[PDB]
């Protein structure tokens, strides 16, 4: 129903979603353009890193979790300064630059 | 509070 209506942005369906790929799909389908219970791509994609960062999405020592977190998001420059900072992901992350370079 | 558990 709120996934049709686009509502109820708060209630995370925890029962049915309950991977990270659920929540953001959920979500993507929850975000509105242009005053209560509605949620913009830019209140959800700093919503997600500036509350919850990169310590929420990497205490399972997973990094492309967070990453997709980030670059499904448009959010391409944190999801790429912060997968160039991990020492084995290096040349991924250069490219994954120069891509949208 | 979203989940942690990526989709595996």
């Amino acid at each position: 129903y709120c996934i049709i209506g686009r509502c109820d942005v708060t209630d995370n369906q925890s029962e049915v979603a309950d991977k990270t790929e659920d929540y953001l799909w959920l979500k993507l389908n929850q975000v509105c353009f242009d005053p209560q219970d509605r949620l913009t791509l830019s209140q959800f994609q700093k919503q997600l890193l500036e509350d919850y960062g990169e310590s929420h999405f990497t205490v399972n020592q997973q990094p492309f979790l967070y990453f997709q977190v980030l670059f499904l998001t448009a959010q391409f420059e944190a999801a790429v300064a912060f997968l160039f900072r991990m020492e084995r992901l290096r040349c991924h992350a250069v490219h994954v630059a120069l891509v949208l370079f | 509070a979203p989940p942690v558990r990526s989709i595996y």
